[PDB]
RNA sequence: UUGACAUUGUGAAGAGACAUAGAGGGUGUAGAAUAAGUGGGAGCUUCGGCGCCAGUGAAAUACCACUACCUUUAUAGUUUCUUUACUUAUUCAAUGAAGCGGAGCUGGAAUUCAUUUUCCACGUUCUAGCAUUCAAGGUCCCAUUCGGGGCUGAUCCGGGUU
RNA sequence: UCUUUGUAAAGUGCCUUCGAAGAGUCGAGUUGUUUGGGAAUGCAGCUCUAAGUGGGUGGUAAAUUCCAUCUAAAGCUAAAU
RNA sequence: UUGACCUCAAAUCAGGUAGGAGUACCCGCUGAACUUAAGCAUAUCAAUAAGCGGAGGAAAAGAAACCAACCGGGAUUGCCUUAGUAACGGCGAGUGAAGCGGCAAAAGCUCAAAUUUGAAAUCUGGUACCUUCGGUGCCCGAGUUGUAAUUUGGAGAGGGCA
């Protein structure tokens, strides 16, 4: 096929093709709204691999997250505490953009259910963003066994609970000794350690 | 591969008109440094001849001054000292031994310049004269490194066929290469630029 | 131009694809010819119809077997067909950038279509194919490293083209 | 509040050097002779001529080359400085995005150095009235019904609201 | 117990050509945060930005040379709890 | 002038679907301070409480970009243990895991990236019928900017042979 051309062309991001391609779309993106729906995906070399199949209830949108730092409330800078907690401008906020992108959408789009989502294009202000956001009682969806497992009600909201490919990485969760923190989620190795166990015969 | 160009070979023979002993030469580019320990400071024997024509002033002693009467150039002594300091100047290059190392000093401003005489790098003054004298009238290379980076030699002559000539250019690339200190890059063998005498240029 | 892709359409009129009634005929036909003549789908005729598909005529342009392409002037995500003139070029199959993909739409019976390619023909039209190869290599793939040279773009709007006008004839000549 | 990077691109000046070869430049003694150094080397061209040799100096040449040394960039881009010239990004402002840009017409300032080389105008000023019915007129149609359509009246071109 | 659904499907031996495998990602700098993680455990902002006998990891940074074990940047899955 | 394509829409269009409550457990964000240090600023309380978002009968994790260095082990969870250890810390107060060993339970896999190209073979909907949680036929639509079958790193694909 030709998705790998398509790949290797979206490897190469600061030649003047994608360079020019991308400023017309920072332009094209950033005169819609934040949240539009995207009619066909702008990369389907990336939107096939993480489970795009273009038929009838994959829906993508295009969304648009502003760019920094959580500036934290409790206004006027006045933490109220230890000056331990005081900042104000440098605090960084541990979700990603990636996920803020997909929780809006998921927000909107409420009878839908999010896959994945995907990079688009970044200016200095915002972060461009697709989501691959999936209609699962869409009859089309609901058969063909691949494709069932998002009409099971335990993935109401992939999105929120952190469950996509972004909301597992934010989360902290691979195999390993460097994740300790958390592996199995980190408030249940939290609780889990922080039981005290006892036993009928007080060993 | 140097087997397409000629390099040493049988395709550059009829592109020199002159004929007469025409040599190739061969240059080894690699950047330098200034200083004069640095570099490729070794001659080490030719296996065929450069086909060249030399006389020797061995000007030798007692133990040392009976082998050039066989197979030699020129018997020469240390007595005759009023020609090589003043006007002859009819030499190639001369070959002497340890036994004598109080007449170096005086010929000075006339040898030395030219490459007549020996400073400390080339094997000029070896002591043995039964042997080696199958080896320096077989001309061999000159390996003498320059200012900044260029190193011109001398491998064999065109004229002679591909067969002798074959393991001439090898044995001469695993010289520059080897013995080299460690102040060269990468890449020794970068550029090749081998021109004889006359014919165009044939690099690697 | 409008000759060229003229020709050309009357040439791709003269191949289409099977559409559904001309499918359900040749089942009819091979359904009799399997139950009687047991003929493994050699009593049907060999088809000569257009390659169409991104993927297929990316695959025939690979594997050095397509004899023309038609390209699309088209879709936004252009990253999809930027790299069909590198391998036309890099694969000496020749190339066209027609005008608009719809017309490779009607002729394909879809709505669009991206592409167009041609591997097989019949022999009635062997020279009409040479001649519009003729004509395409002369537009197209001879003309590559021209192209591939210049940069395009830069045309101003026309009242600051005609403001420039007016300022570079009032400040060098008179 | 200030500095650096990103959004942030593109033209026009000024110094650093490369793709790409060429004309030429580079004068302490001696030595036919301005040898920045090296290699091959006793000969090449029909001939002449030079060259080997000779002699000289730290360096011997005719002949083909490499590194370099000072200009010349003719062809295409990379850099920090000049702020200049940019609209498409960005930012402001206003309007129920109404006349913007360019060209022509009639007048007229305008002097012609061949014919217009230019530039301005291009429907309203005594008056607390009025200004609307896709506009009257002119012109071409319908198939003459009572009516209706087209162009002009109100210049074309470009669709960038300014 | 009624169909025999099928000249269909699956499975394994030998030789050859092969053998595609997820990028603003991996990673690195710095900042905030957290950890038991200590020249930096993880997440996140911004800045730079890849590779293919490549890439991660082998918990004292770095250079150089081997070894070992793995495949990321996509997704499903009851029970023990 | 007719007829398509892309993009964006408008309906008391046809049919769907989300909001809320509970929230004991579970998944994330956000997030203190009293308190301990015999003062208090890092630290501790605590990656907690309050706030918020989102689920289920369990949630999450899950078939290794793992642990290891052995004679190697093998998805995840949980228990006994390692271990109040290694390490962190005004090295103060305190904070604090992992690998192995034993056990319960044990279950494995699926997509993208290969033209099927002698044949989109796939699917939503509407209709008519029925052995009407669905099946068949027909008909517009989605769809080749790619829907089915074939394979997924453990293998596998294309030819050839028995």
């Amino acid at each position: 096929g030709a998705y790998k051309y398509l790949e290797e062309l979206q490897r190469k991001k600061q030649s003047d093709v994608l360079r020019f391609l991308q400023r017309v779309r920072v332009w094209e993106y950033r005169q819609k709204n934040v949240i539009h729906r995207a009619a066909r995906p702008t990369r389907p070399d990336k939107a096939r691999r993480l489970g795009y199949k273009a038929k009838q209830g994959f829906v993508i949108y295009r969304v648009r997250v502003r760019r920094g730092n959580r500036k934290r409330p409790v206004p006027k800078g006045a933490t109220y505490g230890k000056p331990t907690n005081q900042g104000v401008n440098e605090l960084k906020y541990q979700r990603s953009l990636r996920a803020t992108a997909e929780e809006r959408v998921g927000r909107r789009a409420a009878n839908l259910r999010v896959l994945n989502s995907y990079w688009v294009n970044q200016d200095s202000t915002y972060k461009y963003f697709e989501v691959i956001l999936v209609d699962p009682q869409h009859k089309a969806i609901r058969r063909d066994a691949r494709y069932n497992w998002i009409c099971d009600p335990v993935h109401k909201h992939r999105e929120a609970r952190g469950l996509t490919a972004t909301g597992k990485k934010s989360r902290g969760i691979n195999k390993g000794h460097k994740f300790n923190n958390t592996k199995a989620g980190r408030r249940k190795t939290w609780k889990r350690q922080n039981t005290l166990s006892l036993w009928r015969y007080r060993k | 591969v140097k087997e397409l160009l000629k390099y040493s070979n049988e395709t550059k023979k009829r592109n020199f008109l002159e004929t007469v002993e025409l040599q190739v030469g061969l240059k080894n580019y690699d950047p330098q440094r200034d200083k004069r320990f640095s570099g490729s400071l070794k001659l080490p024997n030719c296996p065929r001849p450069n086909m060249s024509i030399c006389i020797f002033g061995d000007a030798f002693d007692v133990d040392r001054a009976k082998s050039c009467g066989v197979d030699a150039m020129s018997v020469d002594d240390l007595k005759k000292l009023n020609k090589n300091k003043k006007l002859i100047k009819k030499l190639s290059k001369k070959y002497n031994a340890f036994i004598a190392s109080e007449v170096l000093i005086k010929q000075v401003p006339r040898l030395l310049g030219p490459q007549l005489s020996k400073a400390g790098k080339f094997p000029t003054p070896v002591s043995h004269n039964d042997d080696l004298y199958g080896k320096v009238t077989d001309v061999r290379s000159t390996i003498k490194f320059q200012l900044k980076k260029v190193l011109c030699l001398a491998v064999a002559v065109g004229n002679v066929e591909m067969e002798e000539d074959v393991l001439v250019n090898q044995i001469l690339m695993s010289v520059n290469f080897f013995v080299s200190l460690l102040k060269k890059n990468w890449q020794n063998v970068g550029s090749l630029v081998v021109k004889s005498s006359m014919g165009p240029a044939f690099r690697l | 131009d409008r000759n060229t892709a003229a020709e050309t359409f009357k040439l791709f009129n003269k191949y289409r694809p099977e559409t559904a009634a001309e499918k359900k005929e040749r089942l009819t036909k091979e359904a009799a010819a399997v139950a009687e003549g047991k003929s493994k789908q050699d009593a049907s005729p060999k088809p000569y119809a257009v390659k169409y598909g991104l993927n297929h005529v990316v695959a025939l342009i690979e594997n050095k077997k397509a004899k023309l392409v038609l390209i699309a002037n088209d879709v936004d995500p252009i990253e999809l067909v930027v790299f069909l003139p590198a391998l036309c070029k890099k694969m000496g199959v020749p190339y066209a950038i027609v005008k608009g993909k719809a017309r490779l739409g009607t002729l394909v019976n879809q709505k669009t279509s991206a592409v167009a390619a041609l591997t097989e023909v019949r022999a009635e039209d062997e020279a009409a194919l040479a001649k519009l190869v003729s004509t395409i290599d002369a537009n197209f793939a001879d003309k590559y490293d021209e192209v591939k040279k210049h940069w395009g773009g830069g045309i101003l709007g026309n009242k600051a083209q005609a403001k420039m006008d007016k300022r570079a004839k009032n400040s060098d000549s008179a």
